[PDB]
DNA sequence: CCTGCATCCGAGAGTTAGGGAACCCAACCATATG
DNA sequence: CATATGGTTGGGTATAATGGGATTGTCTCGGATGCAGG
């Protein structure tokens, strides 16, 4: 069966203890003399499967046939041994462990559940402190204890077991109490002792013994190594012994009848105790705990009166119960553990819902946090006591192996150190407790054992990270494993090595078609080396494919009839070439090879744009597609020749650059002359004969018999274009100069390269009526007109004509260019002579400003300014001069004609070259007060050098530091917009957006009509909403917008008939997981409607993150609010410069003192108050109108409370218009359909305000669309319906909070997802890309798409043959 | 609240030391318990360890964790045992207390011995419950009659286990007690060797200054066997981007054309 | 800087053979083990960026 | 009792390429050889 | 199937000894949280 959905969900001990093979006892891995596993090891071939295929360990059944026979002297199934990468051990923990997923990510599940805080749970879980499971009625400081309680070391062991004090005495001193009295807290038991706890007095090693003999006494001394056997106050017979000793003639024998007493001990304990002498024997034994009314001794004639613990003392036959009791109060997991398994989870939940009344909106909250837990372990089923872990799985061998280099040595993961430290732990624990250690040795090795399974699950997490003596490293945990850049999901699951490939450097290919590649002849025999022993075979080169293999290894061996075959097996095939960033779709494309000499990859010239390629030592990747589904997706969807305009903005991106332009324009451009400058004749024949005296120039603009004209227009008229370039040939004119020519029956004044260049085209697309409609005359050919040219030829003739028009276009230019003589001199560098006047005035007002300074009447801003100012404009001036003289002197510079041309070049680097360098920036950022006066061409100081090096040094640390900011939000882009796809023709919505005409002065003073590139970029390629009259033409609803529809538009605008467009949007579609083709319109690389399948989002992700890696504030020339805003308004952030908007409508009332200023809005209810810093800038005016949701100040807006305020479509105007104001400003076209699709999905949830009759919660975040199927059930049913608002949410936190736990777990916060999807048991239903690929599905997009991949294809004879048989 | 050696540290400074009267009395008192157990066994035929396991869990009360229906019933008949054997029952009982507070005052020389043996591929926690289990032992086998200081024979104890436990699991590929001990000696050998010659020597200088039945084939070999393994997971250049196991090939699985000769073989 | 690491582990060596020893009979050469010097200057010259 | 306000902690930060320290003594299962 | 050898493993040492070793040049952002005021 296919799979369609994974789940994943906590698994339970007897989970685990079911998944494992065997448990793994000892924390050997292999031996040491022959290198096989150890039995139980980590590595034990009877739990994870036998080494070798089909064979045990001991060599009894090595042979297959046995499936499933598991050897009786090994243990060893017989099978594959590929199963040792599946089959899992566990180990059996002594004492429970916490999963540290659920501990310490915030909020701690298990302290949500248990509402301990995490610095209590922490206590708690690594053996601090206490927790009170069963109070046994115990009383701590007067109060009585309950469940839950925190208790110290101290507090605990005072409770369970009492009071105690020991008090030393000196020798010599005597106590001034007996043994067994009851001493008062400051009752002194010494000259300098002092009690300080209620209880009785026990001597501890008397020193002297006084036996008295009937009377008269004697003493005897008491050394430490020998006791004192007689009670005190007992009388003592002949023969008894009193103090033992280790000798036995060091013995005391009592010689006479007498008392004995003891003297000077040498300690003192108080105890807080009862006493109960008895006669005979007793009943309880020491170390027994007893209620009051307990039998302890003479059959149960004396009676325990409080609760305690039993010491029966037989030296003074007494019975001594200190006030104890029998708490339950426990530490670490176990405890946890019993929390867990004693929580009932309805009688939780519904104290949570009762506490869901309350006013208090943070314990409200509080609640609703609390019960989102409870609910998701009462709906998926799973045991809250699954949390702590008992039985640890194992991974399989195979996935942590332990493998012989080629040199002999071991390499292993740290994994299996992890592994080895868990079990010695395990096993040392299991030792102590067998035998019956002390608690505070227990504990110790408690807390080691749960250190090492936070270590093995996620190191470096909770303290010092476990690293391998020697070395700092920290060893890599499963967490580590999963997660991060370098971890499964990024490394191994969403990106590949894959086979069938190379690479190699890449040249210029200028003799190939737009469709063709250049690969090497040992490259191509290498990436179809398995279809060309399949073709070898196929001839007569070698019998068979081994003899081939054999035959293609040695390279001597090689010969020339596989080289034919080679050019047989690729023939028709193409393969794709990806360059490295792929920034968008077109840094992969496909080409057909023709196979070449050299080792070097041979590129068109035309798509070095597109993979931003260039020749100084770029290197290229090849891939070869197998099947022939891969070979017609890259022949129909991939191939180059297919892929002519940009999917972005709708502009052609394989078009003229450099030396095409260069040559086009050279060709295309007129020469002005100087000689005649407007003489007046009255007849022709006095202009000829000037002209050919010398007076008049050739193509001067003469003006004879009162029309303008020249020498060369009278004295050259041709026939037609053939006569004009036979003319050109024989050196009569030249391709610049301007004759009169008749063509198209017209008799045209233009040089006969505009003539050729129209013959160009003409014979480029074998048309001469479209081609004549398609081009500009009279205008030199540039970037632009190219460009227009090309799109023009696109849309009349098809892309295989404008593939065709493109390589000729590409061939002439580089042929023109050739010859033009284009070069560069230092001469070529013309400067200006006014830049010298420029200079000097400025020497001399510098001077005035410093009189300025000299009088006092300027600051030191005002003069650092003033200074700045008088440079920049110098530097401006400088510029339209070095232009002026190059258009008005020399009109054909090789700098000049490159910058107009669009060649290369632009105006600033002209004037270093030229004019002069600039004003230099301080690495503080402060401009320098002298600027730079040199050009390039007279040469830097050293001083200006080294002053400009800051600047340059800063330009290559930003693009350095800044590409990874842009990368990463590419990659949030992506996340959040990858399960958008064209799903239906039409969602049947009767909603949509109005696209603006016009806009607010900066003064307030009136509308001006936008631009026509943002008019063009929000407008090209929608469907109308709703019919349109305008200029007596009629736009029908649905009518897709081309671009002359944008131009009739933008026309009818200005003639005050039309103010608005009502258009279709992605932001208003109804379509589940996607759009459909009327919402979303053109596809932007066809100019035609888009097709069903296409992966909308990750085109608009790719279109949005291409321009910002490059062109945002690329090489930064050091010469006199980019991505980060746009960073900014993606993520929903609120700024730090906010801006003050006005909630409510109203009138404006400035209220100002000397030391305040405040802004009234007023309106006919009430009247708000905005207290705003003095220094501020306002935009409005005392008794001014303002709207709801307009700004009162200069800044940006928050966008959140736009929201609030005006709602969910100004919030997405907003977020559009200011998004594409930062690509504005940078130059960068892209239309508004991406930014709309990232901003639907930004806008994509809700917060439940009222749940009326709903399971849901107040404050539940939720998809809009979920609730809005959830009211509509409620509807059909007639209940109450739920309540809610819209949420704006960022990029991240929207891409953070999908419904599928799989591309959110290989996006980001790895752990917290599959921690959170792990106690929801969510299911990911496969709806999107990322998780497709994971699992290395079909992606639902494309020719996977639903809509196409079941079409079926027969030919006419079949269908009549199955027509028949139906009949 | 982190750094558990300090926590374990305070745990062990909260319990005071002890005096020779403390010391002397404990043991006494251990050693009469001791008796006193085997005399009870012998007066109701069980087995020693049994009474034993049950008058400790009873000590050791319901907090600690044989389960509680035999501890019961044995308790119940030795609490039966009529007088001038229940006495041993009692003195058993102090015993076992006093081998408790006998470990629990001197847990802090197991630290202090085994804060000397860092660095050798264990660390410091491991060390002291080693040397917790040599406490242990050494408690257990103590014999005060010698009018010996406790220390002076717990030291060897502790030293024994710290040491076992060091040649047991510091190493991934466990190498046998006896083959420890030889690459230590070889190791000691080669260094002094290496510093008597103000060179490192070549390995028949090492045969011949171990003795009979070493030659330069065994000290090679002897060498190998002493190289641990390395990590797959070790970082590779200074970029944390590529690990030591990107560069090993899988040589366990067959190749597609290993694969595809099989099956044209096969048909 | 890495031969003082050396050294310095060298003395640690030294003041823990002085205690296990026996002051009676004792010689420079049993008191130091030069193998942390070599091992420090050997991962400077060999593992240092 | 509510609220706001610093305060603390945790999780991010572009692609491809290439690169690499005790010693001894005695019992006991395991494996080898016939 | 029957031993005989090395390899392996468990047990032992008795003046007295009693709390360890490193810490250091980012930057922002968002949620959790304890503390202050009213
Ligand atoms: N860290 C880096 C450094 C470079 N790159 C890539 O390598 C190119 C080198 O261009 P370059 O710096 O030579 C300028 P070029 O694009 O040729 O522009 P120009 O003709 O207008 O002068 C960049 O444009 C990126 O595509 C990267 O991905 N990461
Ligand atoms: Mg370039
Ligand atoms: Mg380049
Ligand atoms: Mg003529
Ligand atoms: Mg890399
Ligand atoms: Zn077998
Ligand atoms: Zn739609």
């Amino acid at each position: 069966k296919e799979v369609r959905k994974v789940r994943i969900a906590l698994a339970s001990p007897e989970k685990i203890r079911s998944w494992s093979y065997g448990e793994v006892e000892k924390p050997e891995t292999i031996n040491y003399r022959t290198l096989k596993p150890e039995r139980d090891g980590l590595f034990d071939e009877r739990i994870f499967g036998p080494i070798k295929d089909y064979e045990c360990a001991c060599g009894k059944y090595k042979r297959q046939r046995f499936e499933g026979k598991v050897c009786e002297r090994c243990g060893v199934e017989v099978t594959k041994s590929i199963v040792r990468r599946y089959r899992m051990g566990h180990i059996e923990l002594a004492t429970p462990a916490a999963h540290i997923w659920f501990v310490k990510d915030v909020p701690s599940k298990i302290g949500t559940l248990l509402d301990l805080s995490a610095t209590e749970l922490e206590q708690v879980l690594y053996f601090s402190k206490y927790i009170v499971l069963d109070p046994k009625g115990a009383i701590l400081n007067g109060v009585p204890v309950e469940k839950r309680q925190l208790l110290t070391d101290e507090e605990y062991r005072e409770l369970r077991y009492g009071k105690q004090e020991t008090y030393p005495l000196p020798p010599g001193v005597d106590a001034l109490v007996k043994d067994g009295e009851e001493v008062v807290k400051g009752q002194e038991l010494a000259p300098g002792v002092v009690s300080r706890l209620d209880g009785v007095a026990l001597y501890r090693f008397p020193r002297r013994v006084r036996v008295e003999y009937v009377t008269e006494p004697k003493d005897y001394r008491v050394q430490p190594h020998m006791n004192v056997v007689v009670p005190e106050g007992a009388r003592v017979e002949a023969g008894d012994k009193i103090v033992a000793a280790i000798d036995p003639e060091e013995e005391v024998i009592a010689e006479a009848e007498g008392v004995v007493h003891l003297h000077e001990p040498a300690s003192i304990l108080v105890v807080k105790a009862r006493v109960y002498p008895f006669e005979d024997d007793v009943e309880v034994s020491t170390g027994d705990r007893v209620a009051p009314g307990d039998v302890l001794a003479d059959g149960g004639k004396v009676k325990s009166d409080v609760y305690g613990r039993v010491e029966v003392d037989l030296v003074r036959n007494v019975v001594r119960v200190v006030e104890s009791y029998d708490i339950d109060a426990r530490m670490g997991a176990e405890a946890i553990q019993q929390l867990l398994k004693e929580l009932d989870l309805e009688a939780l939940e519904k104290e949570l819902l009762e506490e869901m009344k309350h006013p208090s909106r943070a314990r409200r909250a509080k609640a609703r946090k609390r019960l989102e837990v409870v609910r998701a372990f009462l709906d998926s089923g799973n045991r809250p006591e699954w949390m702590i872990l008992e039985a640890v799985p194992v991974l399989p061998p195979d996935l942590r192996p332990m493998v012989q280099v080629d040199g002999g040595r071991f390499a292993t993961s740290d994994l299996n150190d992890l592994y080895r430290r868990l079990i010695n732990r395990n096993n040392r624990l299991k030792k102590l407790l067998a035998q019956g250690a002390p608690e505070i040795i227990i504990r110790n090795e408690k807390r080691m054992l749960q250190e090492a399974v936070d270590a093995l699950l996620d190191n470096g997490r909770r303290g010092a990270p476990v690293t391998n003596p020697g070395s700092d490293r920290p060893l890599r945990s499963l967490t580590d494993i999963l997660s991060g850049k370098q971890g499964r999901f990024r490394q191994n699951l969403l990106g590949k090595r894959v086979d069938y490939s190379g690479r190699s450097v890449i040249v210029v290919g200028p003799q190939l078609k737009l469709h063709q590649c250049g690969l090497p002849k040992r490259m191509a025999l290498e990436l179809f080396k398995p279809f060309l022993l399949k073709k070898m075979e196929e001839k007569g080169i070698a019998p068979n494919v081994k003899a081939a293999r054999r035959m293609l290894e040695r390279q001597r061996d090689i010969k020339d009839e596989v080289w034919d075959a080679l050019e047989e097996v690729i023939h028709g095939k193409v393969v794709l070439l990806n360059r490295a960033p792929t920034l968008h779709r077109l840094g992969i494309q496909a080409f057909q090879p023709v196979l070449v000499e050299g080792q070097s990859i041979q590129l068109h010239p035309l798509v070095c744009e597109a993979f931003n390629a260039d020749f100084d030592g770029d290197q290229m990747a090849v891939h070869v597609p197998l099947s022939s589904f891969a070979q017609a997706e890259a022949r129909i969807q991939m191939l180059s020749a297919h892929n002519l305009l940009s999917p972005a903005s709708g502009e052609p991106l394989a078009k003229p650059s450099r030396d095409i332009i260069l040559g086009l324009y050279y060709i295309t451009q007129v020469r002005k002359e100087k000689k005649g400058a407007g003489l007046e004749f009255a007849t022709p024949e006095e202009a000829l004969a000037a002209h050919e005296r010398g007076e008049v120039a050739l193509n001067a603009p003469i003006k004879v018999a009162g029309r303008e004209t020249s020498v060369g227009r009278l004295k050259y008229v041709f026939a037609n274009p053939d006569e004009a370039l036979l003319a050109v040939a024989h050196g009569i004119v030249d391709l610049q100069d301007v004759v009169t020519v008749r063509y198209m029956g017209k008799r045209l004044e233009t040089s006969p390269g505009r003539i050729l260049f129209a013959r160009i085209v003409a014979e480029a697309v074998e048309d001469e009526k479209v081609a004549w409609e398609l081009i500009q005359l009279d205008v030199p050919q540039e970037k632009n007109s190219l460009k227009d040219l090309v799109y023009q030829a696109f849309l009349r003739l098809g892309m295989e004509k404008t593939a065709r028009l493109l390589d000729a276009l590409k061939y002439y230019g580089f042929t023109f260019s050739t010859t033009s003589g284009i070069t560069i001199g230092i001469d070529d560098a013309v400067i200006p002579e006014e830049k010298k006047q420029y200079l000097e005035e400025a020497d001399r007002k510098l001077l005035q400003i410093e009189q300025a300074y000299e009088m006092g009447f300027l600051t030191d801003r005002e003069r650092y300014d003033q200074i700045l100012q008088l440079w920049t404009e110098t530097t401006e001036k400088v510029t339209q001069a070095v232009f002026k003289n190059f258009e008005e002197n020399y009109p054909f510079n090789p700098l000049y004609v490159m910058a107009q041309s669009g060649a290369r070049g632009n105006p600033q680097q002209i004037r270093q070259l030229c004019g002069l360098r600039g004003l230099m920036q301080k690495p503080s950022g402060e401009t320098f007060e002298v600027p730079v006066r040199s050009s390039f061409r007279e040469g830097l100081t050293v001083l200006e050098y080294f002053i400009s090096s800051h600047g340059a040094r800063k330009g290559g640390a930003d693009t350095a530091l800044r590409t990874a900011d842009s990368g990463y939000l590419t990659r949030k882009l992506v996340d959040v917009t990858h399960e958008i796809v064209v799903r239906e023709a039409d969602c049947g919505t009767t909603n949509y957006i109005s696209v603006p005409l016009f806009q607010p002065d900066e003064v307030t003073r009136s509308l001006r009509l936008r631009k026509r590139a943002d008019i063009e970029a929000g407008l090209y390629g929608r469907v109308l909403a709703r019919e349109v009259e305008v200029l007596g033409v009629r736009l029908e609803e649905g009518r897709y917008l081309s671009m002359d529809d944008v131009h009739l538009l933008i026309k009818a605008a200005e003639a005050g008939e039309i103010q608005e467009v009502p258009v279709r949007s992605p932001l208003t579609c109804q379509t589940r997981y996607g759009v459909c083709q009327k919402c979303y319109g053109y596809d932007l690389s066809m100019a035609r409607p888009v097709s069903i399948g296409e992966a909308v989002g990750i085109v608009a992700a790719q279109s949005i993150g291409e321009p910002g890696t490059q062109l945002t504030m690329r090489t930064f020339h050091t010469g006199g609010q980019g991505l980060p805003r746009v960073i900014e308004l993606f993520e929903a952030r609120r700024p730090k410069a906010k801006a003050v908007i006005s909630e409510i409508d109203g009138v404006v009332r400035i209220e100002e003192t000397e030391e305040k200023l405040s802004v009234f809005v007023e309106s006919e209810g009430f009247s708000k108050e905005y207290k705003l810093p003095k220094e501020a800038r306002l935009l409005v005016k005392d008794g001014d109108y303002v709207e709801a949701g307009q700004p009162l100040t200069r800044g940006a807006i928050d966008p959140h409370q736009l929201l609030e305020a005006k709602g969910p479509e100004a919030v997405e105007r907003y977020l559009v218009e200011e998004i594409q104001k930062v690509y504005r400003a940078q130059g960068v076209k892209l239309h508004d359909k991406h930014i709309e699709i990232v901003v639907r999905q930004m806008m994509k949830y809700v917060e439940v305000t009222d749940p009326g009759d709903s399971r849901l919660l107040e404050g539940q975040v939720l998809e809009k669309w979920d609730v809005e199927a959830l009211n509509e059930r409620l509807i059909a049913e007639g209940k109450t319906p739920v309540a809610w608002k819209p949420l704006l949410m960022g990029v991240t936190k929207s891409a953070l909070s999908t419904k599928s736990w799989l591309s959110a777990a290989s996006f980001q916060n790895t752990t917290h997802v599959l921690t959170e999807a792990a106690i929801a048991g969510k299911k990911d239903e496969l709806i999107g890309l990322k998780e497709n690929v994971i699992l290395g599905r079909l992606i639902p997009a494309g020719t996977g798409s639903d809509f196409v991949r079941f079409t079926q294809v027969v030919d006419q004879k079949t269908l009549k043959a199955i027509e028949e048989a139906r009949k | 609240t982190s750094d558990p050696v300090r926590q374990y540290l305070h745990e062990i400074g909260q319990v005071p030391l002890l005096t020779l009267e403390e010391e002397v009395e404990l043991a006494r008192k251990v050693e009469e318990g001791m008796e006193a157990i085997k005399k009870l066994s012998e007066i109701t035929g069980l087995d020693p360890d049994l009474i034993r396991e049950v008058v400790r869990a009873k000590i050791l009360g319901s907090a600690r964790v044989l389960d509680p229906k035999t501890v019961e019933e044995i308790d119940q008949k030795l609490k039966s045992l009529p007088k001038e054997h229940k006495r041993y029952l009692h003195i058993a009982r102090e015993g076992e207390a006093a081998r408790q507070h006998l470990i629990e005052a001197n847990l802090r020389l197991v630290v202090s011995i085994a804060k000397k043996y860092t660095g050798r591929g264990l660390s410091f926690l491991d060390l002291i419950q080693e040397g917790n289990q040599g406490l242990i032992r050494a408690v257990e086998k103590f014999e005060y009659k010698r009018r010996f200081k406790f220390s002076t024979y717990a030291t060897w104890w502790i030293r024994q286990a710290i040491n076992r436990a060091i040649a047991d699991q510091a190493r991934t590929i466990r190498i046998p007690v006896h083959m420890v001990e030889t690459i230590n000696k070889l190791s000691r050998t080669a260094r002094q060797l290496q510093q008597e010659l103000g060179r490192e020597p070549t390995y028949e200088e090492i045969a011949e200054a171990m003795g009979p039945g070493w030659d330069a084939k065994r000290v090679e070999e002897t060498l190998k066997i002493a190289q641990e393994p390395v990590s797959l997971e070790t970082p590779i250049g200074d970029e944390k981007d590529s690990f030591y196991g990107d560069f090993i090939p899988d040589e366990h699985l067959p190749s597609p054309v290993d694969a595809a000769t099989q099956s044209l073989l096969s048909e | 800087d890495q031969f003082r690491v050396g050294l310095a582990r060298l003395a640690r060596g030294v003041r823990e053979r002085m205690l296990m020893g026996s002051e009676d009979s004792l010689t420079p050469a049993k008191l130091v083990n030069s193998r942390p010097l070599e091992a420090a200057i050997r991962e400077f010259f060999s593992r240092s960026q």
